[PDB]
């Protein structure tokens, strides 16, 4: 259905995107491409899931070589600037070479590339054409979600000062 | 014919929308008086001269080279503490590499693209959608990097420490 | 076919060729050189020298030249005859680039003709790889007794 | 040239050399200086008129 | 200070400058009845005498081995006021002057007898154009760029040689 009954639906929002609602009452996709705004949607959404699953881990485990921080977001000011430096650079190469170094809006849909897409499926868990559909909208749900949880871990994780997991079994409100 | 910068100006006649970072904008006339490709071959070395500039004055915050370890990190003062050998040998490579453009304007001066030095050793531009894209890249941070040097250069003189340190220690105005 | 960073855009071919070869000739010297000076020592050394390895010799035999030493100037020597034949051979460098009839690297140095008897379809190559090894072993062995006061036969000998 | 025509003058010795005339009159006898050009300036003689042969003078 | 020169607000010379420019003053000022207009006048005198002397003390001058201010005008910035910033005043001014009139001549160059014009002005234009002066620097340059305020060399009547 429209997300906002209230509002006309926005005119480019058309159905043959997964998880789409009808929801862009600012105004996006009237100015920029949906093509690169759901390229940044999965990115965004990725890079979160796999986020709120570090955040959870490195509250439990940490690696011998590596000290361990206060919290998961205290373990970023204890790995070696070197480590992080290399991180930085393994992810830049990764991003150089899936996009083919066209990484600015004007040239990175030159060559026909579908959104979201790195020819990445080990596994062929999106062999079937129906069931790749049903998991193309459950991956930006997914991706939503932990857009929003990480925001929520995070700040929470800063505020506190008690990780997750302690955190909710030692709830302690504002005070 | 009115110009897109200043909507209510007529368009400017020497100027036009095949040069990178065209934008209609020339109200005090330069072009109608001065030879178009050589305001902008003066534009893109001015461009590159505060890329490299910019990215100077904010550098040895960071990390300097060894030898200049001891120099300081306001570059004005830093301009001074460079013997006169050092700044003789950066002027002679400064002048080997002008004598490409001294031999590209004035002798074969109809000849290529504002800016084109000869210059692609990596070979991007190939691509012709990546090819527009950098153009127009190279002019807007050429022209935002002469508004930041300029900025940081004055800052510079007021309080007397580079821009970064001026930043952290909120030395934002004259005290 | 292996350039990934365009340079040879960024100068004349053949100027960067006969370069190629010319800093594949020398470091074939001064890596051989090195090994050699090792396992052999020419007579008389050892006085003047010690016990120094590939840098230091330098160093150590322009500090006894810094003197006044007569059996000290080996440097000078070796500095005069290879600046004299750069400056006598400095012509050909420019005829290649003007279009000349001779090849990069090609000065028809050949007394025992080994080159011209066979075909000379491989020496070539077998020069240029050679050479390309020459360069970066003399770099691996000057930095190695830069951290280390081991040479060539010293430090490959056992595994600090 | 023509009457009522707009000139300037080529005659590097008149007063009004490089300046523009308005052509008065030309004769079409064997006159030797038949185009009569008036001038809004005057001259250091006070005179505001002279003839010119066609090659001194040139239409603007 | 600057070229060996002493700021005038320590500069003792200054300070016998004002001394002996008051005793003037005063033995002048002995000979007058109190409420006498005289008296009134050389009163007014000594204190703008002093008030001169005391702002000058407070402004950054520099005085020299006379005791007198001295202007630095090299260019340096804390002595601007001295020359630069008057300069730049003064070169405002007398660009709006030239622009204003040199508007005024081409206005009048267009007119029915463009010599009545000048010696009988149009003062309703004239202070048209008096007013257009506050904005001579872009004008004048818009004028420049637009091949409108340069003449070509071949417009223009030179000598024979
Ligand atoms: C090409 C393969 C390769 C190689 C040889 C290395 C080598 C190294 N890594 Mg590893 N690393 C790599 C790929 C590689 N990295 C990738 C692809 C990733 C991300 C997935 C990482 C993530 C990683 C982390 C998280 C950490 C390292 C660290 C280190 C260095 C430790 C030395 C030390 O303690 O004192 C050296 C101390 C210094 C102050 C000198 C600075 C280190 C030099 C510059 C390392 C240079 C590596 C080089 C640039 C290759 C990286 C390319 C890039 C695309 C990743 C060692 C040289 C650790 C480190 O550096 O801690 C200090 C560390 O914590 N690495
Ligand atoms: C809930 C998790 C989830 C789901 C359902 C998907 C679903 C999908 N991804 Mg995404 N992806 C995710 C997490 C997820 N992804 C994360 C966290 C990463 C980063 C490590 C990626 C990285 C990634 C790449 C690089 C690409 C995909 C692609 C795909 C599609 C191929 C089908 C497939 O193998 O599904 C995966 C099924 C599971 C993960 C469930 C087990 C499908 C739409 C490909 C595509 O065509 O995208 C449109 C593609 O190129 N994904
Ligand atoms: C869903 C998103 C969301 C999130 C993440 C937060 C987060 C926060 N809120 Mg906010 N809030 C929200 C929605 C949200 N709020 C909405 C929609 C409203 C209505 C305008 C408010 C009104 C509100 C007030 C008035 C206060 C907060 C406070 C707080 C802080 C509580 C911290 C703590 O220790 O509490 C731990 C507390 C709990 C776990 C108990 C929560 C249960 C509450 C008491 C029940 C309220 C039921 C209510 C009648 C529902 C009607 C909904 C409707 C009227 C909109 C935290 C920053 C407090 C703050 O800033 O204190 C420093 C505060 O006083 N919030
Ligand atoms: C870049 C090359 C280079 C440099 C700078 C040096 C410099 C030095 N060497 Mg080392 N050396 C070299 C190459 C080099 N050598 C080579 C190639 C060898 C033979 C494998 C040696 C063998 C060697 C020994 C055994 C000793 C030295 C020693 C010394 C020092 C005194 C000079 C001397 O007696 O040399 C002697 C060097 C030689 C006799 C080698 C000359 C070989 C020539 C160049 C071959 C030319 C062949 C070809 C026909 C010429 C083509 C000409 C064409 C270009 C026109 C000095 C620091 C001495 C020292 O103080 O050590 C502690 C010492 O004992 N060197
Ligand atoms: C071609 C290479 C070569 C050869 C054949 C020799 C041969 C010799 N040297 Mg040595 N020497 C060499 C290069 C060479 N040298 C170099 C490159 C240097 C430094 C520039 C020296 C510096 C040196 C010293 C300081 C002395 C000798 C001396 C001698 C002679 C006596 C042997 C001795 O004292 O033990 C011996 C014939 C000695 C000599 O002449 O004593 C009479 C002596 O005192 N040598
Ligand atoms: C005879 C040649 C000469 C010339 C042309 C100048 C010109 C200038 N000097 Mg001076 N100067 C001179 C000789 C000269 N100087 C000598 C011999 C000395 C003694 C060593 C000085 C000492 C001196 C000092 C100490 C300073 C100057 C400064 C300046 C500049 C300030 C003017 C301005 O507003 O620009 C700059 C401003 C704009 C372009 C825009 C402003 C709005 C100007 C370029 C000042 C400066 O900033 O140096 C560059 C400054 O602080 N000068
Ligand atoms: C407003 C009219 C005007 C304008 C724009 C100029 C412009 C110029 N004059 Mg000319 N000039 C003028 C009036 C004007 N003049 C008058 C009235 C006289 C007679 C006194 C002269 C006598 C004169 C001489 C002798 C010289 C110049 C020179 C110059 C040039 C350099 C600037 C200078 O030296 O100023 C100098 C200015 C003066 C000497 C006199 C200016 C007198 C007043 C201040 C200006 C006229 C005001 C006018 C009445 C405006 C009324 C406006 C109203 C109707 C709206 C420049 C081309 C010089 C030159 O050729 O350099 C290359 C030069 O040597 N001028
Ligand atoms: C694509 C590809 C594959 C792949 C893959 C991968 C790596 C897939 C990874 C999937 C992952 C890691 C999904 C993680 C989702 C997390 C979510 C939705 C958030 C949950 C938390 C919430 C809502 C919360 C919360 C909370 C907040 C904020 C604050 C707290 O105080 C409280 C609370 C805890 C309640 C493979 C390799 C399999 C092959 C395949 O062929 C191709
Ligand atoms: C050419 C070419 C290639 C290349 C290359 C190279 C070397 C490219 C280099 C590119 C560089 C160095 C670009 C740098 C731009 C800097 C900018 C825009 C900074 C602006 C500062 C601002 C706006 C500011 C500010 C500030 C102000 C004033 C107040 C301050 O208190 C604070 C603040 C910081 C806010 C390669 C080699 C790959 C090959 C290829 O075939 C061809
Ligand atoms: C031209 C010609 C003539 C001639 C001639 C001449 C003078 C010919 C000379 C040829 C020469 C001198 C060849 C030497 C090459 C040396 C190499 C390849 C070494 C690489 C070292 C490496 C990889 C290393 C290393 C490592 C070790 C062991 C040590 C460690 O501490 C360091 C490290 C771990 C890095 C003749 C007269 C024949 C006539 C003919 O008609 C024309
Ligand atoms: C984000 C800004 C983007 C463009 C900014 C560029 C500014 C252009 C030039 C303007 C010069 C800045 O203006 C300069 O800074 C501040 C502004 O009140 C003034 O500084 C004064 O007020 C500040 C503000 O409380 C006091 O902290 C300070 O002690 C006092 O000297 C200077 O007297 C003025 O010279």
């Amino acid at each position: 259905d429209n997300a906002m009954p209230f509002l006309e639906r926005p005119p480019k929002l058309d159905g043959s995107l997964a998880g789409d609602v009808g929801f862009d009452p600012v105004g996006f996709s009237n100015y920029f491409d949906l093509r690169w705004l759901r390229e940044s949607e999965l990115k965004h959404g990725r890079v979160c899931m796999l986020g709120v699953t570090g955040l959870l881990v490195q509250e439990a485990v940490c690696l011998p070589q590596f000290s361990n921080g206060k919290t998961p977001v205290d373990d970023f000011f204890v790995v070696p600037a070197a480590g992080l430096w290399q991180v930085f650079f393994a992810i830049g190469a990764v991003e150089f070479f899936s996009h083919g170094f066209k990484l600015t809006p004007g040239d990175m849909f030159s060559e026909g590339r579908e959104a979201g897409d790195f020819g990445f499926d080990p596994l062929g868990c999106g062999k079937n054409p129906d069931a790749l559909a049903r998991r193309r909208l459950v991956e930006v749900k997914n991706g939503r979600l932990a857009m929003i949880a990480f925001g929520g871990l995070l700040h929470q994780q800063l505020l506190t000062g008690q990780g997750t997991f302690e955190q909710l079994a030692n709830f302690k409100a504002i005070a | 014919e009115m110009s897109e910068a200043i909507p209510f100006m007529p368009k400017p006649a020497n100027i036009d929308s095949s040069m990178p970072g065209y934008a209609g904008f020339d109200p005090l006339g330069f072009t109608d008086y001065y030879s178009a490709k050589w305001m902008q071959e003066a534009e893109i070395k001015h461009g590159r001269v505060c890329m490299l500039a910019a990215l100077g004055m904010v550098f040895p915050e960071f990390a300097k080279f060894p030898q200049f370890a001891s120099f300081s990190t306001n570059p004005l003062e830093a301009f001074y503490q460079v013997s006169p050998a050092g700044w003789g040998q950066i002027f002679l490579f400064i002048g080997v590499l002008e004598t490409f453009s001294y031999e590209k304007s004035f002798y074969n001066f109809e000849g290529g693209a504002p800016g084109a030095l000869g210059f692609d050793p990596l070979r991007m531009s190939s691509n012709p959608a990546s090819a527009k894209q950098y153009a127009a890249a190279e002019v807007r941070n050429g022209r935002l990097a002469m508004i930041g040097f300029s900025g940081m250069l004055h800052h510079a003189i007021v309080s007397k420490q580079g821009p970064i340190t001026q930043i952290v220690e909120q030395n934002f105005y004259p005290k | 076919g292996f350039d990934p960073l365009g340079l040879s855009t960024l100068c004349n071919v053949e100027w960067l060729r006969e370069a190629e070869i010319k800093h594949c000739r020398v470091a074939m010297l001064a890596a051989a050189g090195s090994i050699a000076q090792d396992l052999y020592q020419f007579p008389g050394v050892e006085k003047i020298v010690g016990s120094a390895k590939m840098t230091g010799v330098h160093d150590k035999i322009l500090a006894a030249a810094s003197t006044g030493d007569y059996k000290a100037q080996a440097m000078s020597q070796i500095l005069f005859w290879t600046s004299f034949l750069e400056i006598v051979t400095l012509p050909a460098v420019f005829e290649t680039m003007n279009g000349g009839p001779r090849k990069p690297g090609v000065f028809f140095f050949d007394p025992l003709g080994l080159g011209k008897g066979d075909k000379m379809g491989e020496m070539e190559l077998k020069e240029i790889k050679n050479g390309r090894l020459a360069m970066i072993g003399v770099g691996g062995m000057v930095h190695h007794y830069l951290l280390t006061g081991k040479g060539p036969i010293q430090f490959l000998s056992g595994i600090p | 040239v023509k009457r009522g025509s707009k000139v300037r003058i080529l005659r590097k010795e008149s007063y009004w050399y490089q300046d523009i005339g308005t052509v008065a009159t030309i004769d079409t006898s064997g006159i030797r200086y038949p185009v009569v050009v008036r001038f809004e300036k005057v001259s250091y003689s006070g005179v505001n008129t002279n003839n010119f042969s066609l090659d001194e003078v040139v239409e603007v | 200070d600057v070229a060996g020169l002493t700021p005038c607000g320590e500069s003792k010379e200054f300070a016998r400058r004002l001394d002996g420019s008051v005793k003037k003053l005063q033995t002048r000022l002995s000979k007058y009845e109190a409420g006498t207009p005289p008296a009134l006048a050389l009163q007014k005198q000594i204190d703008k005498t002093k008030n001169r002397f005391d702002r000058y003390g407070k402004a950054g001058l520099l005085c020299g081995t006379d005791g007198l201010p001295h202007l630095i005008t090299d260019g340096r910035w804390t002595h601007s006021g001295e020359f630069v910033i008057p300069g730049l005043l003064f070169l405002y001014v007398a660009g709006w002057i030239g622009w204003v009139g040199r508007s005024y001549v081409l206005f009048a160059r267009t007119a029915d007898k463009p010599t009545e014009k000048e010696i009988i002005i149009d003062v309703p234009v004239a202070l048209s154009f008096v007013s257009t002066g506050f904005i001579w620097p872009f004008s004048a340059f818009k004028e420049f760029t637009s091949g409108n305020l340069i003449v070509p060399a071949d417009e223009i009547t030179v000598s024979p040689r």
